[PDB]
DNA sequence: GGCCGTACGCT
DNA sequence: GAGCGTAC
DNA sequence: GGCCGTACGCTT
DNA sequence: GAGCGTAC
């Protein structure tokens, strides 16, 4: 489940998704209690672009996302049901971290578009280690991660939905050789 | 805080992970024939000092060390990894021997890793033989504290040996386990023909052949395999009919198809059956034993044809199965689709390039111990005028300096002239020093012979991989029908 | 064979029971250890896990301690070590762990996999001289290992960080204390063997619990210290405050030794449901890494807050009592100890090891001692020395002619023929004079200690006091009345 | 899980009840299935000397054995209804495997009474060592504990009924204080 | 100690 | 009486 | 990665 | 198909 944030008051209410159960135990003795909320989320999720729509709403993860985001999806998704104005990815700083981010994306580019634009979606700048999220302390996840005061955001941006279109349909898609090629095509060994 | 734009996020991202799956996860190097978790746990072993001779080591310390030196993932990955190359219906050449249980072909799992020990097999040696010879190129690990291996020496064919599955990011792979002794065969004929054709070739690999045994129907599926890359095999278990007595008769199957679950496959069976989809068995009972071997007994009803039973089961269950041969491996830290002799070629390349490494190293480490020796030899012949310079010396410095313009010396001459215990000093010594003098010159004569040539280099290659043919070469176990 | 079953059952029981007792549920008296825990600081001990070098991965750890000593089930060695490392749970932690730990709210650790730790300061304390003879190893499970009966424990542990186990037929509950106030009433019993339980308190008032807290009252520590048995209450530090608007809160800051807070704060709120418990309004935890633990409870206006209190000390783990059962092992047998057996046990445990220190050093100092004598000898007569081995066709044959000739022991002469030309130098010559010198004094100095039983004394009261002065703290937890 | 046999004579059959999953799994591989069953035992369990009736009888353990002989238990005993001749415990040679030991036998001696002076009761005995059952081979398993042809099992008798009344009483009761006494007399350090 | 989610490609 | 802490 | 069984004793 | 085998 989601450890809430006391404050009431979505405005200033920010929910991390962490990636794994270590790190989200953690991140709950860490962060400000007040504003921070802690949805952990066990390992990959699913890939939307690949699955069906019975699927998707059955599985645990998207399903405990759209609780708590409590915005409802798809067409009837109203921006002003969000809980939080902040909801922030929360992954290693590892490949498969960045694997589990751009399913997320998808997920949010499919299902809550709006929320994009609205731009109440974020990614969080963890420690560039060789340590991971599940091995930090929880000061130490406070204030390199967390402290409001000395973290930095990246805050998702969409600014053109053909291109996103397309992209997300040949990376995130069933068709196994557009996929292939882009990998040909782009990847520097 | 600055942004970031969303398609630009995706690509990246995506990209990154791809690529890692591709080249540092999912697929074979074409030399060794080896994942990076296979690799990384075989070095461990390595490095643990875990070889045949010595005695097994928990499995939960083998993880341990890998885990927390070259390979920072979850543990399981490590440890299940190392159970499929112990176990002898997976591995047609294991490298990994373990003790405790490591599972069976019903699916059941190994115990959890405080419950088991392993070490190395002795063919795995053959893998890591005279990787610290400068043979292959090391790298840092992770947190930049080790050093791991970008590749072993892997002294059989290793990638066509025991075969792969991986599935990557936009592709996967599939190989099958082959016969080591056809395998090396190959790469002798090869060797001394850089122009052999696949034809050919097929003359001494005849085709895969499993740990499982079994049979493999025609040698077309086979040979669009071996010239492409990619082709469809037919592999069907092996069950005869016979009498059970009272005229009635059974159908008895003992080597069951690779990869295939036998206790899945036995509940599939019974499923045809309840489901009324398949007609004239009366009986289903797995008579396996440890002694026994594989033994499926399927009774048929008395008057029903057995042989339209099995050719049922043959299309109806995974009593035959199909091996799709995709045959991609990292080839110069790429993935490239390969036909056997691109494999084979890598391979052969890899050990010239092994054995001229190995010969290099070892003219460094005798022309650098030749050079010593001399020195000794001198200090030995001079030892009154030595050992007054040394003492008339107040510093290593001054001793240095002497004893370099009193006869000329090298840097490193003098040292180990310095190092040098007095029991050195007694007659019998001196007279080895000779010998091991003697025995060096020709060392040093024999290498430089080997690097003076191509064509010798290769012939030494040869005969290597003719004396692992000789010491772990094995019959074929599938058998190849028309 | 057939066996019968009252004998099967009274031998199996008998097997159970005994090893329950003397190797798992009881901490030894010496070092305060049970038979896991001794184990983990020696396994970060064997692998080089000390406070300079840096954590490393607890899998590793639970691993080497599960592969070489400890042959149980994972989980059981690593639960123990993070108790080890909770500062609410050893007063003067053994562990210094990287990684989530835990806290008072019960909830666990991260797996071993996600954990990093080394050994704290004080462990070093607990592990000085292990290897100068100052306590009999023994052999492992496997008979691949050598670990340690007992450690040298250079401080007194069981009654510092306390034990608690259930064994079979007994179990053990001792409470933790003020390393300061142990310390000064070992140093009181090392000059007064006939010292009272009373005149001992006086430097030991009662427990000292790492989660602080009230103790009420001195007569269920008097009972404890003199019977080894008896009852202590512990409560919460709570005070009221005005919340403002003529309104009032409870403020809970320490809880009780041993209690979970989670399961404490839902007990209450349970209670306020069922209507069980009249005035409360508001439960709220505001316990944070930076403020401390921070329990309010608001209050109804008007209501009585210290009636509130009170009731909540009735229901609630707000007040809670511990149940000492100090039972030891002494001389490997379950015992019933008081206050002064414990601190008389240590003592002895600690001359023992400085004499055996002193002793091992002594024999290391005298055997170097006689190989230098043997160097001195050659650099003095060393071209006879040189002709002696260079008209010898065999190492052994030199071996005796040096012996022989300058009457050298086998040890000496072997010495030499070992000794590397460059020792010939100037300075090398030189280093080895400078040593044997200093070396001399050592001699002396080691004998001086073992010549006078109170020598020998006084450095383990010196040694006590150093310890007293670099690791001491304040006590934590108030005796009240 | 219990692991069934082939033949359903209960004449010929012979149940092994083991310690622990790991050793579950080794023992059903180095069985011979045509007669020998395997029930697995998950660590310590209940004490039935101690536990109340309605507690020892929806007991996961307890009960499984209950199905597994198929003979009902206490004043519903039938000796008849067995379906193994050889009931055999097969524990670590060890003091927690000593433990599990006396923890069936009271179980036995209070439920199945019958079924010891029937003589159906037997005790394995693996080979002695610092190996436990689940760290050996199934091949191992077998030759030394479970082979017809090499093994040695201990049948359970009792004599006295009164004297394994006080014995089953004084070490497994709830009374601590006869147990306590029972170690100090009998106790060699 | 076991039981269970997901991605990824291929057939 | 309840949950403390090493075991399987 | 978490979820969950059991034995064992206890504050005069 | 769903399951081959490294990942979280
Ligand atoms: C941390 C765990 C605790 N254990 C649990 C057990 C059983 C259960 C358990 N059970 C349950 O709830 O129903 C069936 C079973 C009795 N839930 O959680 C448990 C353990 F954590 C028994 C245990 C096991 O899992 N397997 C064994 O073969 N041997 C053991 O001693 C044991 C294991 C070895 O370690
Ligand atoms: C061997 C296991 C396999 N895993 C399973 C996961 C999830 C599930 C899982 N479930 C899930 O994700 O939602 C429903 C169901 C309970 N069932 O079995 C699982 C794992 F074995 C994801 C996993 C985890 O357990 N927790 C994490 O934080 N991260 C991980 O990568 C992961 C863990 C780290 O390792
Ligand atoms: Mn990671
Ligand atoms: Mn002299
Ligand atoms: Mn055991
Ligand atoms: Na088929």
């Amino acid at each position: 489940k989601l450890a809430d944030c006391s404050s009431k008051s979505p405005e200033e209410c920010e929910i991390f998704l962490v990636e794994g159960d270590s790190a989200g135990g953690s991140t709950k003795s860490g962060r400000d209690s007040r504003t921070q909320a802690i949805l952990p989320l066990r390992g990959k999720i699913l890939n939307v672009e690949k699955a069906r729509l019975d699927r998707i709403l059955n599985n645990n993860e998207i399903r405990q996302m759209i609780t708590a985001f409590g915005t409802g999806i798809g067409g009837d998704f109203d921006l002003a049901k969000a809980r939080y104005h902040k909801i922030v990815i929360m992954t290693d700083a590892d490949v498969d971290g960045a694997h589990i981010r751009t399913l997320l994306l998808t997920f949010f580019y499919r299902f809550m578009r709006p929320l994009i634009e609205a731009g109440y979606v974020y990614i969080a700048q963890p420690p560039t280690g060789y340590k991971g999220l599940g091995e930090m302390n929880a000061d130490q996840l406070w204030e390199t991660t967390m402290n409001p005061e000395h973290r930095a955001l990246l805050q998702v941006k969409l600014e053109d939905a053909i291109e996103a279109d397309q992209t997300f349909e040949m990376l995130m898609g069933d068709v196994v050789e557009n996929r292939r090629q882009f990998i040909e095509d782009n990847a520097v060994y | 805080i600055n942004e970031r734009n969303i398609t630009s996020e995706m690509r990246e991202s995506f990209l990154d992970y791809a690529m890692s799956v591709i080249v540092a996860r999912a697929l074979p190097d074409v030399r060794d024939g080896l994942k990076p978790v296979h690799r990384r746990i075989l070095y461990g072993l390595n490095e643990q000092g875990m070889t045949p001779d010595k005695s097994y080591k928990k499995s939960a310390r083998i993880v341990g060390d890998v885990m927390g030196k070259y390979h920072p993932h979850g543990d399981s990955s490590i440890y299940e990894a190392m159970v499929r190359m112990a176990q002898d219906f997976s591995y047609r050449y294991p490298l990994v021997d373990g003790q405790g249980n490591f599972g069976s072909m019903d699916g059941d799992g190994a115990a959890a890793m405080r419950y088991t020990e392993a070490r190395m097999t002795k063919i795995t040696l053959e893998l890591l033989r005279d990787i610290n010879k400068d043979t292959i190129d090391f790298i840092d690990n992770y947190d930049g504290n080790e050093r791991e291996p970008s590749v072993l020496p892997a002294r059989f064919p290793n990638l066509l040996a025991n075969g792969a599955s991986g599935i990557a990011v936009g592709m996967a792979t599939n190989i099958p386990p082959h016969n080591l002794t056809e395998l090396i065969n190959g790469v002798l004929s090869l060797s001394k023909n850089p122009d052999i054709s696949i034809a050919e070739l097929m003359e001494d690999i005849e085709g895969p052949d499993f740990p499982t045994a079994g049979l493999i129907l025609g040698k077309s599926g086979i040979r669009r395999a071996y010239e492409t890359g990619r082709g469809s095999i037919q592999m069907r278990s092996r069950a005869v009919i016979e009498e059970r007595g009272g005229g009635r008769q059974r159908i008895v199957v003992t080597e069951i198809p690779f990869q295939v679950n036998k206790a899945r496959m036995i509940e599939k069976i019974a499923e045809l059956v309840r489901d009324k989809k398949i007609d004239g068995i009366t009986d289903l009972r797995d008579e396996t034993s440890l002694r026994t071997g594989v033994r499926v007994v399927i009774d048929v009803r008395k008057d029903a044809n057995a042989s339209v039973i099995l050719n049922n089961l043959y299309k109806q269950t995974p009593l035959q199965t199909s091996f799709g041969v995709n045959m991609i491996a990292l080839v110069n830290g790429r993935p490239k689709l390969i036909n056997l002799k691109e494999a084979l070629v890598h391979y052969l390349e890899h050990q010239k390039t092994v054995v001229r490494r190995r010969t290099q190293y070892n003219l460094r480490k005798a022309k650098d111990r030749a050079h010593i020796l001399e020195g000794l030899r001198i200090a030995l012949d001079h030892i009154d005028e030595i050992i007054s310079t040394i003492r008339e010396s107040d510093t290593d410095k001054v001793a240095m300096e002497s004893l370099q313009q009193r006869f000329k010396l090298s840097e490193k001459q003098a040292q180990a002239i310095l190092d040098m215990r007095l029991r050195r000093l007694t007659g019998l010594e001196r007279d080895k020093i000779e010998a091991e003098y003697n025995e060096l010159l020709n060392y040093i004569s024999e290498l430089e012979t080997i690097l003076a040539d191509e064509e010798v280099l290769l012939q030494l290659v040869r005969d290597e991989l003719t004396e692992i043919r000789d010491r772990f070469g094995d019959d074929r176990r599938t058998e190849i029908q028309l």
